[PDB]
């Protein structure tokens, strides 16, 4: 519960104890970056970004990879919509009930299941287009997700072009493994299986499944 | 790029995974076949009795490679000096390191980066023979040659005959104490335990091999002609060393408290550490008490002590004794036989201190019903 006052908005950085051995340098990267930043509105606002370093490291037991936030309207939260209105968090829902077998659900998100780390790689851009901060964000990302795969044993990432030479950005024999943007077309998260891949190496590391019911809203 | 395929080939590798501590051929072969897919594609797939001591960092060790499947201690002068571990991949370089992190002694890696394959000379293996100090009796001068799984061995020695005058004990550590071959000559030979130096027929007033060395000598194993049975040094050997001491183990131990701490033991109770504490405990515990009653000095006797059933009969009816006040003074074994059964001379030696348990329990019980 830690924090730490920075050079630029927002001027304040809660950070949980998992997150303390890279802290430190995380504020020293962002002073020298932050003043470009904000010469331009942005979304997630800049009252969000570092939200979910506040969450524990070592309840979680996949982390989710999606390269991006939102375009129109995000809340620092990765795939997450108050009223299920867009379409990486629906075609998640969607390929999720597909196996689970309920399909009649209020709405989705994917933060509460346990063991899972809604995760993006760069933390925002600008209104309307996609990675348009990638110049921005990239040593911060590095060193967040260096930190983040020794706590998680698993990676999925989403993208299948984005995510292609990241195995040389990660220095740890991590299991990492690669799928396919369901947003996108040719129906990717069609032709791909997703899941149930998932609580199979979390099998043959001899640990516990992923819960992916509890995601749904009633 | 993930498909159902992959799910197939990690499916039995799951099945079988830990079903091949005794699978079939096809099943074996098979994982080392998948094994090798996987790990480019999901990346995971005469000693004796060592009590916790060691065995804890023992277990901290084998995390640091799976590899590793079992750890190589030498045991000296009451003292587990490991050297290394069957590894497979790991390089004993950082396991020596940490069996020092866990508690684990280690000698003095004094290891001379050897290019070309060669054994050790006068020079070669004295000079570092000062630099190791080791208070430890390690003679092996190996030299592992790391990009390898075994070693260099060099060691060069004489042998001669040495005349005993006569053997003692030697304290070593709390209670314990080592055989010290004296010679006619005013020199101390080791040996290792009490049953390196029962092999050797050891005796007083004669010749006997031993193999010199500069920083150590050790009493050389047997080669002669042996016609003296094993009972008949036996009984010797427990004779010389004293009335005194049993044998616990590898060593000896003086007889002591340790009865009543084994008594205490056996009867659910506090630790005693006089006789009369004692009494009172078993007086106003009526349990006890009353599980005493029922019983005999000999049954309860041999029962804090663990002798089978029998056997300790065939012992017992090949002795004779001398007893007041119901209470054994002396004994002595007049047939040897017996001893020659290794399910006897274990009870034989451990004796003395069931003589003296005995007596204490005539003792309590006298007191108790009294």
């Amino acid at each position: 519960m830690n924090s730490v006052t920075i050079s630029h908005a927002p001027y304040t950085i809660t950070y949980h104890d998992d997150w303390e051995p890279v802290m430190s340098q995380l504020v020293e990267f962002y002073n020298e970056v932050a003043s470009w930043l904000l010469r331009d509105e942005t979304s997630p606002i800049p009252d969000k970004f570092f939200i979910q370093l506040k969450q524990p490291l070592r309840n979680k037991r996949v982390c989710v990879c999606g390269i991006d936030p939102y375009p129109k309207d995000g809340t620092g939260v990765p795939f997450e919509s108050p009223n299920f209105t867009k379409k990486s968090i629906k075609e998640i829902a969607s390929s999720i009930s597909r196996l689970t077998g309920v399909i009649d659900y209020k709405g989705y998100n994917l933060n509460i299941i346990d063991g899972v780390i809604p995760w993006n790689y760069y933390l925002s851009c600008k209104l309307g287009e996609t990675k348009s901060h990638a110049i921005y964000w990239d040593k911060i990302s590095k060193l967040l997700l260096q930190h983040i795969t020794k706590h998680v044993s698993v990676l999925y990432c989403l993208g299948k072009t984005d995510f292609s030479n990241i195995r040389a950005k990660l220095e740890s024999p991590v299991t990492t493994i690669v799928g396919y943007h369901p947003a996108a077309r040719d129906h990717q998260f069609e032709k791909d299986r997703s899941f149930e891949i998932i609580n199979v190496l979390l099998e043959l590391d001899n640990k516990t499944p992923i819960n992916w019911a509890q995601g749904f809203i009633y | 790029m993930t498909s159902s395929a992959d799910l197939t080939n990690l499916k039995e590798l799951l099945s079988l995974y830990k079903s091949l501590r005794f699978s079939d051929s096809v099943a074996i072969e098979k994982y080392n076949s998948l094994v090798e897919w996987g790990t480019s594609t999901y990346w995971k797939i005469n000693s004796f009795q060592i009590p916790d001591e060691i065995r804890s960092a023992c277990n901290k060790v084998l995390d640091s490679d799976n590899g590793i499947d079992f750890l190589r201690f030498v045991l000296l002068n009451n003292r587990w000096i490991m050297e290394d571990a069957i590894s497979k991949y790991q390089s004993p370089v950082n396991i020596f390191k940490l069996a020092s992190e866990y508690g684990l002694n280690i000698p003095n890696y004094l290891e001379i980066e050897i290019e070309e394959d060669t054994l050790f000379d006068d020079e070669l293996y004295s000079i570092m023979e000062r630099s190791f100090d080791d208070t430890f009796p390690k003679i092996s001068i190996s030299y592992i040659k790391l990009g390898e799984l075994k070693r260099q061995v060099v060691d060069f020695f004489k042998f001669s005959f040495m005349y005993i005058e006569s053997i003692k004990v030697d304290r070593i550590g709390d209670n314990i104490f080592i055989p010290s071959v004296i010679t006619k000559s005013g020199k101390k030979i080791l040996v290792k335990d009490v049953d390196h130096l029962i092999r050797s027929k050891v005796r007083e007033h004669t010749f006997v091999k031993v193999k010199k060395k500069n920083t150590f000598s050790i009493l050389y194993d047997y080669d002669g002609n042996g016609t003296e049975t094993r009972g008949e040094v036996i009984k010797r050997i427990i004779d010389t060393i004293g009335r005194d001491y049993y044998v616990n183990g590898k060593y000896f131990s003086k007889v002591g408290i340790a009865g009543l701490k084994q008594l205490t033991n056996k009867l659910d109770i506090n630790e005693c550490a006089t006789v009369d504490e004692l009494v009172d405990e078993i007086n106003k515990s009526g349990t006890v008490k009353r599980k005493i009653k029922n019983q005999s000095v000999f049954d309860l006797s041999r029962e804090c002590l663990g002798y089978p059933e029998a056997d300790f009969i065939t012992l017992v009816n090949n002795m004779r004794f001398k007893i007041e006040n119901c209470k054994v003074v002396n004994f002595n074994i007049e047939n040897t036989n017996c001893l020659n059964n290794p399910s006897i001379e274990t009870i034989y030696g451990n004796f003395n201190q069931f003589v003296s348990i005995f007596n204490t329990v005539t003792d309590v019980k006298k007191r108790l019903f009294e």
